[PDB]
């Protein structure tokens, strides 16, 4: 009893006859599945000494400081765009690394260097500065290698917001190391382990990966 | 198996479809405070625990991993809270086992 | 039900994922029945390019992957739904 | 809606799809759910190639980009 | 979808309509031309060119206020356009409407914004 | 504010001693 | 005017063997003979086989439901 | 037609194609309105290889290409 558009009255009727959500359980096979797991990122040490962790008061204090400068970049960043400053207009960067290692280790981060750098340059600078303490064949210290240290924090207030994704994860990464050599402080005083202390700190408190909280 | 019923037994309805349902998995992480692993559709997965969701799977989650491979590394991001769009999610397998 | 778990965010900043990996930093002035969430102070990333600012910015419901919520979004108050 | 690719009707059509398909063809029809009949349909190959494939449904979601060819 | 056509003012449903109005695809800055918020559709017919773009609201993304340097609508399509010897011959194409009137941006955003609202979903199925 | 171009260098140092 | 529709009760009503062009795939085709369907063009076919295009091979799927929203287009064979 | 197709898999072994290219093989444990689907004892194939055990699925109805009954 259909023409054309017929029979679709003739299914919309069908359906309305049926029940809708029908649910059947066991009868064939069924049983416990032994399933396949998840391949899982490690989680960190715990670490020893918790004394050498910082206090809530000086975290606070220090991510004020932070957000301040991350402020006052974007007071700097706005002058410059008044003043018509076309980052494109910005020549090519290298890419080399080991270049660059020579150039953070002895030129510093000035806003005068930094504010010339993209969102994009910056994502990469980080990467190196990650790969930069995931094992140099250098015994690494941060409060000694300070230069490292004086970019990562450069580098992490210029950062402009929202952060792409795999910025957090090459993010993670440095949260990471640093929780690692700080583990390896004995007590081998609180101001060697006040660097990696800090960049912890932002990690959990400015980039709020609070799946670390524990390790701050 | 009615188009219109009281609004009391229309909210025991939907409560009846999410327990018997195929939604049935956000139900049991709701209510025993386990986890789901989400296949979202930006390729990348969640690891999290379901606070709400709705008959079109929108969900409201916390304490999210998000995890991802690309070129071949392993990264992911934490997001201590987070609202799901239904239409974003593939799949969801409820009790996933993980390290320990 | 949920979206108008949304609907009660006006004035919270948040960060949304869209389908196309694009990332909105803002404040939400608005979320309607549809889920078009309407925004001020906007900071928008476009997958791999550079971040731009809008003044305001309207995003289509069916194009949101999730919303980063503030951390201190007190959850159980809000969804309390009568 | 109706007045919108009333002007197309019987004309004949270059159809860009998503997945960079493309075809060619006479619009003989529409519904509202935006569903086309295109006939005379010419799939163009990006092997350089076309085929004649008759008279087609075109789901309209499917459809990035139309334009006349007369 | 994407229309390539000369675009006529559309009968009835049409909110704001203004002149003078320079469009912006990805990089190319197309030309100037009248732009024309009606219900169903965006469109844009340049004055130097035959053929318009006519763009159906499903396919906006997301619209906004910017300011290049200048004050001007924002918007994104949810593909990419290819404008055959304009723009196009990487899965958005970003857009701007640049009026001489500064005033007139409010007005198109909100309009704009309006023309969202009418455009809904079903259950979606989307990237 | 505007000037002192060590800043990110001073915010840090003052940050870790 | 051709309605979409009529197009569908006519291979319904014919057995026509049609070849679906998928929506998020290119590689892949769908053949069936449609046994039924529903105002969202869900499909119901007998004889199913994916065709694969650049090895031009197929693979047996006896009967499926195919969602319509993956229909690009419908073409008959 | 659809919808009876579908409660006709109810209870049994059948094996989902999804939009992206990944299938998923188990049992029919239930389905909704919207055509969201429930699988226990789930397998995921990538590419026609077994790439692991899931056991119990929910499956939202856009990502579904085609669903078939096994055996």
């Amino acid at each position: 009893p259909e023409s054309g558009e017929e029979y679709l009255m003739h299914m919309f009727y069908e359906r309305k006859r049926c029940p809708a959500v029908v649910t059947k359980r066991s009868s064939k096979i069924r049983n416990n599945t032994g399933n396949t797991t998840l391949e899982m990122l490690d989680n960190p040490e715990l670490p020893p000494f918790k004394c050498l962790l910082p206090t809530p008061e000086w975290r606070d204090e220090q991510v004020k400081s932070f957000q301040a400068a991350r402020s006052q970049v974007l007071v700097l960043r706005k002058e410059l765009a008044n003043n018509n400053y076309d980052q494109s207009g910005e020549p090519p960067l290298t890419s080399d690394q080991e270049k660059w290692k020579e150039f953070c280790r002895n030129q510093q981060p000035l806003l005068s260097t930094l504010l010339h750098l993209t969102q994009n340059d910056l994502e990469l600078l980080l990467e190196m500065l990650s790969k930069w303490l995931q094992d140099p064949n250098t015994t690494v210290d941060l409060l000694h290698d300070v230069w490292l240290a004086r970019w990562l924090y450069a580098t992490l207030v210029c950062l402009h917001l929202p952060l792409e994704p795999h910025v957090f994860s090459t993010l993670r990464y440095i949260a990471r190391t640093c929780i690692h050599l700080r583990n390896q402080l004995k007590e081998d005083e609180v101001q060697r382990a006040a660097p990696y202390n800090l960049l912890l700190t932002l990690t959990v408190q400015v980039f709020a990966q609070n799946d670390f909280k524990d390790y701050i | 198996p009615k188009s219109e019923m009281t609004p009391e037994e229309l909210q025991k309805r939907e409560e009846e479809e999410f327990n018997t349902g195929p939604l049935s998995v956000l139900t049991q992480s709701v209510k025993n405070n386990t986890q789901v692993l989400i296949n979202c559709r930006n390729n990348k997965k969640l690891l999290g625990r379901v606070k709400a969701f709705d008959r079109h799977c929108n969900m409201v989650l916390e304490n999210v991993k998000e995890m991802w491979t690309e070129v071949p590394v392993n990264k992911d991001r934490y997001i201590s809270k987070m609202f799901l769009r239904g239409d974003s999610v593939i799949v969801v397998l409820r009790n996933p086992l993980i390290a320990g | 039900k949920l979206v108008r778990f949304l609907m009660k965010l006006s004035h919270e900043t948040v960060t949304i994922e869209l389908k196309n990996g694009t990332q909105v930093h803002g404040t939400i002035t608005g979320v309607d029945v549809s889920m078009n969430t309407h925004l001020k102070a906007v900071k928008m990333t476009l997958k791999n390019r550079e971040p731009v600012q809008l003044e305001t910015l309207s995003i289509r419901g069916n194009n949101i992957r999730y919303f980063i919520l503030p951390d201190s979004l007190p959850l159980d108050t809000l969804l309390v739904d009568v | 809606h109706p007045p919108e690719l009333k002007k197309f009707m019987d004309k004949k059509l270059s159809l860009k799809l998503n997945g960079g398909r493309h075809v060619q063809g006479i619009l003989r029809g529409f519904d509202p759910f935006m569903n086309l009949v295109i006939d005379e349909c010419v799939e163009m190959a990006t092997s350089g190639q076309q085929n004649n494939i008759g008279m087609v449904v075109i789901r309209g979601n499917s459809i990035i980009m139309l334009e006349a060819l007369e | 979808m994407v229309l390539i056509m000369h675009v006529s003012p559309p009968e009835h449903g049409l909110l704001y309509t203004a002149n003078n109005i320079k469009l912006k695809l990805g990089d190319k800055v197309v030309g100037e031309g009248t732009v024309y918020i009606a219900q169903n559709t965006l469109s844009w017919q340049p004055t130097e060119l035959a053929e318009g773009i006519s763009i159906e609201w499903k396919q906006v993304s997301l619209h906004g206020i910017s300011s290049n340097p200048r004050k001007c609508i924002y918007f994104m399509l949810d593909h990419k356009v290819e404008w055959n010897g304009v723009y196009g011959d990487g899965e958005v194409t970003e857009c701007w409407l640049m009026p001489e009137d500064i005033h007139t941006v409010d007005t198109m955003y909100s309009a704009m914004t309006t023309c969202q609202a009418l455009h809904p979903d079903s259950a979606n199925s989307d990237s | 504010a505007v000037w002192d171009d060590s800043l990110l260098v001073k915010t840090y140092d003052e940050s870790v001693g | 005017m051709v309605q979409p529709i009529n197009l569908i009760f006519r291979y319904l009503q014919n057995r026509s063997r049609i070849q679906v062009w998928l929506y998020e795939q290119v590689n892949m085709r769908i053949e069936g003979c449609i046994i039924g369907f529903d105002e969202y063009m869900n499909l119901v076919l007998d004889d199913a086989e994916e065709i694969h295009s650049k090895t031009k091979s197929r693979k047996q799927l006896g009967r499926i439901m195919l969602k319509g929203d993956n229909i690009t287009l419908l073409q008959s064979v | 037609n659809p919808k009876p197709f579908l409660n006709g898999l109810t209870g049994k072994p059948v094996m989902v194609k999804l939009k992206w290219g990944m299938e998923y093989k188990g049992y029919l444990v239930s389905v909704d309105g919207y055509m969201n689907m429930q699988l226990a004892n789930t397998e995921e194939y990538i590419d026609g290889a077994l790439s692991g055990h899931l056991g119990e699925v929910l499956i939202r109805c856009n990502n579904v290409l085609y669903i078939r009954g096994v055996e």
